[PDB]
């Protein structure tokens, strides 16, 4: 009878959001339907396009439904808050969601109440305005959560979706799979956080006021998520954004969707996520989480950027490319903190950076770096968290290794109270694999210095694609 | 330096709206002037305009209702960071 | 799929 959905989120162990408020920017919607009257407050600001009954709200009163629903929601107990910015054709405009988005500061600004969690179950295409606003939003101390778009295409390309600081979130379905529908489907890529259940999702439906409908979409998704957001913030209603993103990430299902769904080049971009709920057994713990950059594009000078949170310290910097014409990687000051760069080799049609950032605090970290030697090494001379390395040339013990014509860069920790280890793994080879232990969290994954297309680390596992090699996974705990 | 931007996806371009986006510390009362000397400008051109909203709180900026047209002279305004012709977003 | 969710017929 449970909902194949919610059993989806709930954790192998277990025993909401009351405290948090839910926006919910969308439709207009059924509020008197008894999945949810009385937990949902109409605000009554609308911005929508003229056209171009039932119909009208079956979208947002859905939503609502997935969110705070009395029977079949995630967040059983939530207050939201609706604003109608979708007219009855399910469509709006950039411009009315950013009066909302303003409506939203506003009103908190008057009336000011716990943790904001705002719902944005719509896309558009990439907006520099509507990011920008996200982005603004989200640094005054707003969550937002967005959905990953429907058109089986990269996330990257539309917007809220895109946004920097916005949780985004996919589809996938009861077997576990990326949701598709020929040419549709959950989008995918690196601008996705996680995916959530998002096909055959039953929820309210404005038919009547007890009906119920099944529907499918990334908003369905991303209304697990909101709701996951509602309770986790509820339960520590102090947790920065970050820190809320680590928590979501870290109590996902990992490695159950099958990545021969998504396009070849999106595999390695995309995070193998599935959204739950926290167990009933949260004590300190190591939080770290694997950031792509954009492209770097094919430029002779061109760098990729991987940055952390303000409250995040980089761990380690690794790069790839698909075709292997790398420079590889250092991490850089940048406004006194530290970032991860990638270089592009000249006629390299580009690379990207890949930072590892985790919630280390009294970390005091620094970078140790020695230039090409005649092979090249350096130490922390302190735990060691991460090795990285870049060369300007065109080709060929908490220490770190390099080609002789490369720089080698550690990344080196006085983190009293943490423990790390290194884990190696070699083999003759598309890719070779090594994971640490359970209960360890890796903080850097490198190769050893036979052309090594890049390093990345996929959860607690390294990876080191090539096209005799070692991949060099480092772990650490409290 | 003020730049402009329109979605990359023809369909789900609105022309005929803009969001003039202004420099992060510009005020309210900036904003507001910046829109009255468009108008102004515009008007003096033969062309009508609506300023729609004036934005403040998360970006500063306005919305107008204008012909593209009066683009070059807008990115010309005090203030301006950018400008995006409004676009459709839709249910997901 | 309900044609309410763009981009599907409905």
């Amino acid at each position: 009878s449970i909902p194949w959905n919610l059993e989806r989120i709930t954790p192998p162990r277990y025993r909401g959001g009351s405290l948090v408020e839910v926006y919910l920017l969308d439709t207009s919607i059924q509020s008197d339907h008894r999945e949810i009257e009385g937990r949902v407050m109409v605000t009554d600001f609308e911005n929508v396009p003229e056209e171009d009954a039932s119909k009208c709200d079956s979208h947002g009163t859905h939503l609502a439904g997935v969110v705070s629903g009395r029977d079949a929601g995630v967040a059983k107990g939530a207050s939201m808050r609706s604003l109608r910015v979708l007219n009855c054709q399910g469509k709006g405009t950039v411009s009315g969601t950013l009066i909302g988005l303003e409506f939203i500061r506003k009103s908190q600004l008057v009336q000011p109440v716990g943790p904001l969690v705002v719902l944005l179950p719509l896309a558009g295409g990439y907006s520099r305005v509507l990011n920008a606003a996200c982005q603004r939003l989200a640094r005054a101390g707003v969550v937002l959560v967005t959905a990953a778009g429907n058109f089986r295409d990269d996330a990257c390309l539309y917007s809220p979706a895109s946004a920097p600081e916005v949780i985004t979130v996919g589809a996938t379905n009861a077997q576990d799979q990326p949701v598709t529908l020929g040419t549709l489907g959950t989008n995918f890529g690196r601008c996705v956080d996680l995916f959530a259940p998002g096909e055959d999702i039953i929820g309210a439906s404005s038919d009547c006021s007890t009906c119920f409908v099944s529907q499918s979409g990334t908003s369905q998704a991303a209304a697990h998520v909101a709701g996951i957001a509602a309770m986790m913030l509820s339960a520590e209603p102090e947790l920065t954004l970050a820190e809320l993103r680590q928590r979501l990430i870290h109590f996902s299902a990992k490695d159950v969707i099958n990545e021969a769904w998504f396009p070849e080049d999106q595999r390695v971009l995309t995070p193998n996520l599935v959204a739950a709920l926290p167990p009933s057994t949260h004590g300190w713990q190591l939080f770290c989480r694997t950031v792509w950059s954009a492209h770097s594009g094919p430029t002779r000078m061109a760098t990729a950027i991987a940055r952390c949170a303000p409250d995040e310290e980089l761990l380690s910097c690794s790069s790839f490319s698909r075709s292997g014409k790398r420079r590889g990687e250092r991490m850089e000051a940048q406004g006194g903190k530290l970032v991860c760069r990638a270089h592009n080799a000249f006629g390299g049609e580009g690379v990207y950076a890949i930072a590892r950032c985790c919630l280390l605090p009294q970390a005091n970290c620094s970078v140790h770096t020695a230039p090409p030697a005649e092979g090249t090494r350096v130490h922390c001379h302190h735990v060691l968290t991460g090795c990285s390395s870049h060369w300007e040339v065109e080709d060929l013990p908490n220490q770190c290794v390099g080609h002789r014509e490369a720089s080698i860069h550690a990344s080196c920790c006085h983190a009293p109270g943490l423990e790390c280890k290194v884990k190696e793994h070699g083999i003759p080879q598309e890719q070779v694999t090594v994971a640490c232990e359970e209960g360890w969290t890796l903080t850097g994954c490198s190769a050893l210095p036979s052309h090594v297309l890049g390093a990345y680390a996929v959860d607690n596992t390294c990876v080191v694609r090539s096209r005799a090699v070692t991949a060099v996974a480092i772990c650490c705990r409290s | 330096t003020a730049t402009f931007h329109r979605c990359a996806k023809d369909p789900w371009r609105l022309p005929g709206t803009y969001v003039v986006v202004l420099k992060e510390e510009t005020h309210l009362s900036q904003s507001e002037r910046t829109a009255r000397r468009l108008q102004a400008q515009a008007a003096r051109r033969g062309y009508l305009t609506k300023i729609l909203h004036v934005f403040h709180g998360l970006l500063p900026g306005f919305l107008v209702k204008m012909s593209g047209d009066l683009l070059e002279l807008a990115l010309k305004l005090p203030h301006v960071d950018y400008i995006e012709e409004d676009s459709s977003v839709f249910a997901q | 799929f309900v044609g309410t969710t763009f981009a599907f017929e409905x």
